[PDB]
RNA sequence: CCGUGAGGGAAAGGUGAAAAGAACCCCGGGAGGGGAGUGAAAUAGAGCCUGAAACCGUGGGCUUACAAGCAGUCACGGCCCCGCAAGGGGUUGUGGCGUGCCUAUUGAAGCAUGAGCCGGCGACUCACGGUCGUGGGCGAGCUUAAGCCGUUGAGGCGGAGG
RNA sequence: GGUGGAGCCUGGGAGUGAGGGCGCGAGCGAUAACGUCCGCGUCCGAGCGCGGGAACAACCGAGACCGCCAGCUAAGGCCCC
RNA sequence: GGGAUGACCCCAGGCGGUAGGGGAGCGUUCCCGAUGCCGAUGAAGGCCGACCCGCGAGGGCGGCUGGAGGUAAGGGAAGUG
């Protein structure tokens, strides 16, 4: 029993009971959001326009995150040039709990 | 959300007759198969592949003027070592091989790709090795 | 006062080879070749980066292209189904439907199969 | 390269032997060979303008006024100076010597009673200057040099 | 002719892959039908020939 | 327990040595005394003189009963080398490195219950 | 006032362009002389006034 | 040490608080080591403080004999380790992708220069003038040089001059 | 009309003063040259970073701040590699 | 814009780059801070780290080694990478 549920401009397949790690968003931890977007019920024949309506997928934000470093680097042979950037992409983790219709 | 990825699965066997097919046209099927790029489970590094049997390897069947005109070559590594061979002796020499050869050629290239022509067992006029499956596509 | 170098220039030769532990060779036991590999490390880790993006989409074609050929239709058709069918969800990171969800796959084969037509 | 002990001598012939290409050997490029742009001796003496002096000593006596920290006195009486009888004088005028102090008067006898305290600088009022006014929390003067504290500026 | 000379470093992996075959062999050795010790055959074992 | 001799500075080449040493890793005490004797090297010789420094060491200070012992680990390291000049033609002079070992062997008691 | 608090104000002491030394400081290499012929040689050009 | 000579011309410092510098015993011709002993410490044992890197070796885990390569990278999997766990570290089988660094050039992987590897040494300074800017001081003015007085690293005076 | 990493003025600091390919217009050449010399554009230079052109500075596509296992397209493609 | 006078939050735009210009920082040796403070319950230096902070140069922290040094905030000066 899943959804197709969409958030930060991606999708994710989500049931009761995930600890999913998404892009970060506007909530302070603990508080509760339905993203008021979903595009799958799991029980089928419900699917189908941008999103089912009335449905919504209630998870509760459990704080935010920074994820492992990314040490992005530049090189260019024989104009030395080079450079560094370090780079940790911000998250938020989520666990699903309630399929709404 | 991470991308599926299959364990290990039951390597289905196919059959071909190939008597009256065209050629290029026959191998273009053979190799999807050999690849198995036709399961949804498809996976580029595995070779969750096909096992392709083909028959009645003598009977196919080419247009144009190839049946003299088509020439293979064979290098070997001395002077003058050039083979050249028309696609009719070869027939009359080693039937099939021509198959085999086409196929190879549409498979890719490196450790993967020599293993699934491995896979590609093929046999001239009727019958073959009587283990598996082998449901026919015609 | 002088500022001889000390202890600077083995450090900075040390933070390198540390990140090339593991390369073959003197790649991984010399600053120089070290140096020289990691820049290429550093180009190619970024923009194969960018051609990870690429490389995964071309996976989830081939498989959904070949599940719906069960299903009897082009993938490029498929896809006109979805645009106009408004099924305009997706995907095509999905596939697991495909694989996983069947029949919510054959579903979405059907309110595909009838758009416009 | 010039002062360094070496001859002047070219090391090799400079072409066919294979080698790279040298010099003498106080060459800077070779160890031991001279310094390039190394130190001399020098002077980094300037001048400030002495109205500038002038105003840093009043501001720097100011900003200790204003924090309260000066005290003036007269004659002290801690005088036949023996730091024994200064740190008497000094306990009744209220500085325990948990804050620096810096003492400037013209007299001989406290000044080199005082010297020897881990917390006291000391002067003369001629020696009034803006450093030893800053390193130091409370300043003390007699009248003697405060007088010609204000007679050095005006 | 003039001079050849090799033209890269040996890797340590070539040059040990080299010597792969170098390893001796242990010699060989029958029990002194007289002696106690161990000697080589079809030789004069060195304690009671 | 485990009982150890150390020849350092050698002079010998390491290579050379090392190669007899290979020839007793791992074996019994009394095969490896066999093999060195029919082994033909200048490496034979000193190879022995530490397997028995080591015996030796073993039952004497180790306690160890000589007849159940092994070789355990034995290895040889390069020690500081001794290097001359080597006249050559047309004025040019090498230097060549008379090479030096630290052999070590390392004996152990064969678990003979 | 402290010897701590003392320090100049945000213009004064500016210190100072030394390079010279790496990539990355821009100034590297060449140390801004570019390249090219007699400017670049160490005593360089011949007086520009004139 | 090199040069007939004038002359050239180096390398090379550190046990420990204290020699208490390892009696004696064992292997050995010696060297060397193993015990014992000394010491707070002996991988501080005289080839002696710290003891980096290239370099050489022993042991262990993963890997490798139908594959082709600037040696990396991106993905999945396998075996090994660390953590309750989701997770992380090692390794590399297959798959995608991929023309070393510097320098000089219109143009270089370039079959164009330089570099065997590692460590240390190695190149935009300083004086006096100049010209812009900037932080402050004083402003129809500004400012002293030599020198003289005085000083726990004390500052003042000095108006020639500019 | 046009608010633009536009324009003008005074000043401080430069680097460059070997260019090259392609298109169009001419000259020299042979209605030769990856030839040479000017003009107007362009790109490489410095975008040997990305996509296409098998491979390839300068031809087609497009101006790469960083991340994503999301979507639409450009050139060029949709039998298999 | 908001009136915090900024250093903070929202919005919107730019951010390929060689010669070269400008701008902020990091690190090294030394001086004032210092008759202070850290330190044998372990200085500097060395070896690991999958940990925290920083865009980065860097800084932290932990463990092992090492055995007598080190030296904040804030400034100054150079034989400074
Ligand atoms: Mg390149
Ligand atoms: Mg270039
Ligand atoms: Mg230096
Ligand atoms: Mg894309
Ligand atoms: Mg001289
Ligand atoms: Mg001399
Ligand atoms: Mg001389
Ligand atoms: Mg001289
Ligand atoms: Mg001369
Ligand atoms: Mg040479
Ligand atoms: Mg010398
Ligand atoms: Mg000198
Ligand atoms: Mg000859
Ligand atoms: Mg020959
Ligand atoms: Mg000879
Ligand atoms: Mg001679
Ligand atoms: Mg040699
Ligand atoms: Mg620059
Ligand atoms: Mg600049
Ligand atoms: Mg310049
Ligand atoms: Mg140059
Ligand atoms: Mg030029
Ligand atoms: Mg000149
Ligand atoms: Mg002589
Ligand atoms: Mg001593
Ligand atoms: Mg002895
Ligand atoms: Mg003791
Ligand atoms: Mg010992
Ligand atoms: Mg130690
Ligand atoms: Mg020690
Ligand atoms: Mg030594
Ligand atoms: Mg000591
Ligand atoms: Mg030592
Ligand atoms: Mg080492
Ligand atoms: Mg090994
Ligand atoms: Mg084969
Ligand atoms: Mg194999
Ligand atoms: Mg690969
Ligand atoms: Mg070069
Ligand atoms: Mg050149
Ligand atoms: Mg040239
Ligand atoms: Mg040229
Ligand atoms: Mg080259
Ligand atoms: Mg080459
Ligand atoms: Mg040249
Ligand atoms: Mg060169
Ligand atoms: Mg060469
Ligand atoms: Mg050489
Ligand atoms: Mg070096
Ligand atoms: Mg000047
Ligand atoms: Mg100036
Ligand atoms: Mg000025
Ligand atoms: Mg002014
Ligand atoms: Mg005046
Ligand atoms: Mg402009
Ligand atoms: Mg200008
Ligand atoms: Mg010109
Ligand atoms: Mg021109
Ligand atoms: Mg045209
Ligand atoms: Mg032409
Ligand atoms: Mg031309
Ligand atoms: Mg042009
Ligand atoms: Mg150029
Ligand atoms: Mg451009
Ligand atoms: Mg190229
Ligand atoms: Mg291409
Ligand atoms: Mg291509
Ligand atoms: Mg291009
Ligand atoms: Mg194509
Ligand atoms: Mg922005
Ligand atoms: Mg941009
Ligand atoms: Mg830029
Ligand atoms: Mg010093
Ligand atoms: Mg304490
Ligand atoms: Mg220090
Ligand atoms: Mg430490
Ligand atoms: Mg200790
Ligand atoms: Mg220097």
């Amino acid at each position: 029993m899943f959804a197709i549920v969409k958030t930060g401009g991606k999708q994710y397949r989500v049931e009761p009971g995930l600890k999913l790690r998404v892009e970060k968003l506007d909530a302070e931890p603990g508080a509760t959001v339905e993203l008021p977007v979903l595009l799958l019920g799991g029980e089928k024949t419900v699917v189908g326009t941008p999103v089912v309506e009335g449905a919504s997928v209630v998870a509760e934000v459990l704080g935010h995150g920074r994820g492992k470093k990314i040490l992005v680097s530049k090189f260019k042979a024989k104009v030395q040039y080079r450079r560094k950037k370090g780079h940790r992409q911000p998250y938020t983790e989520l666990l699903i709990k309630e399929i709404r219709g | 959300m991470k991308t599926y990825v299959p364990k290990q699965v039951e390597p289905r066997w196919v059959l071909i007759d190939a008597e009256g097919k065209t050629l290029g046209r026959l191998a273009t099927k053979i190799a999807t198969l050999l690849r198995g790029k036709h399961r949804p489970d498809w996976t580029p590094n595995v070779a969750m592949g096909d096992f392709v049997v083909v028959v009645n390897a003598d009977k196919i069947r080419v247009t144009g003027k190839k049946l003299e005109q088509k020439i293979y070559t064979r290098y070997s590594g001395y002077p003058g070592g050039l083979k050249k061979i028309p696609l009719e002796k070869m027939l009359a020499t080693h039937p099939e091989r021509v198959l085999e050869h086409a196929v190879k050629g549409m498979l890719p290239k490196g450790p993967l790709g020599r293993r699934l022509f491995k896979r590609l067992k093929v046999y001239a006029g009727p019958d073959h090795p009587h283990q598996a499956q082998r449901p026919e596509k015609l | 006062p002088r500022a001889k170098t000390g202890v600077v220039r083995r450090r900075k030769h040390k933070k390198i080879l540390k990140l090339a532990k593991g390369y073959w060779g003197l790649r991984s036991k010399s600053f120089r070749k070290a140096r020289e590999t990691l820049f290429a490390a550093g180009n190619y880790a970024y923009a194969h980066r960018k051609r990870r993006k690429r490389d995964f989409r071309r996976l989830w074609i081939v498989r959904i292209n070949a599940a719906c050929r069960q299903h009897g239709l082009n993938y490029s058709t498929f896809i006109h189904g979805l645009k106009k069918a408004g099924i305009e969800v997706d995907r095509k990171n999905l596939a697991d439907l495909a694989v996983r969800e069947p029949q919510v796959f054959a579903e979405l084969v059907e309110r595909a199969k009838a758009a416009q037509g | 390269r010039g002062e360094v002990a070496y001859s002047g001598r070219k090391i090799w012939p400079q072409k066919h032997t294979g080698r790279a290409r040298h010099g003498d050997i106080g060459a800077p490029i070779f160890v031991g060979g001279g310094v390039v742009f190394g130190p001399k001796p020098r002077d980094y003496s300037y001048t400030l303008p002495k109205k500038v002096r002038k105003k840093g000593l009043a501001m720097a006596v100011a900003d200790r006024a204003r924090e309260g920290k000066l005290l003036l006195v007269e004659a002290f009486a801690g005088v036949n100076g023996k730091t024994k009888e200064f740190l008497a004088w000094a306990k009744e005028a209220g500085l325990d010597g948990s804050e620096s102090v810096l003492l400037v008067t013209g007299n001989e006898l406290v000044r080199r009673a005082a010297r020897n305290l881990p917390w006291v600088v000391t002067l003369a009022p001629e020696g009034l200057n803006v450093y030893d006014i800053v390193r130091t929390e409370r300043l003390v003067m007699d009248l003697d040099a405060w007088e010609v504290f204000q007679n050095r500026i005006g | 002719a003039k001079h050849p000379v090799p033209k890269k470093k040996t890797s340590k992996a070539r040059r040990d892959a080299r010597r792969s075959h170098h390893a001796l062999t242990p010699p060989t050795l029958v029990p002194c039908p007289e002696c106690k010790a161990m000697k080589p055959p079809h030789t004069v074992c060195p304690e009671c020939g | 327990m485990e009982a150890k001799a150390i020849a350092r500075y050698v002079r010998i080449s390491p290579r050379k040595v090392r190669l007899v040493v290979d020839l007793i890793r791992g074996k019994s005490l009394e095969e490896a005394r066999n093999i060195l004797r029919y082994t033909n090297k200048r490496g034979a010789y000193f190879v022995a003189k530490v397997l028995e420094s080591a015996a030796a060491n073993a039952v004497n200070n180790h306690d160890m009963l000589e007849d159940r012992l092994y070789v355990k680990a034995a290895y040889v390291d390069e020690g500081p080398a001794l290097k001359r000049v080597l006249p050559r033609a047309r004025g040019r002079a090498d230097i060549i490195k008379k090479r030096t070992s630290h052999i070590t062997v390392i004996l152990g008691e064969k678990h003979g219950k | 006032m402290k010897l701590s608090d003392l320090r100049p104000n945000p213009g004064a002491n500016k210190r100072r362009k030394r390079v010279g030394r790496g990539p990355g400081s821009g100034h590297g290499k060449t140390a801004t002389r570019g390249h090219k012929g007699q400017k670049s040689r160490s005593g360089g050009l011949k007086d520009p006034r004139r």
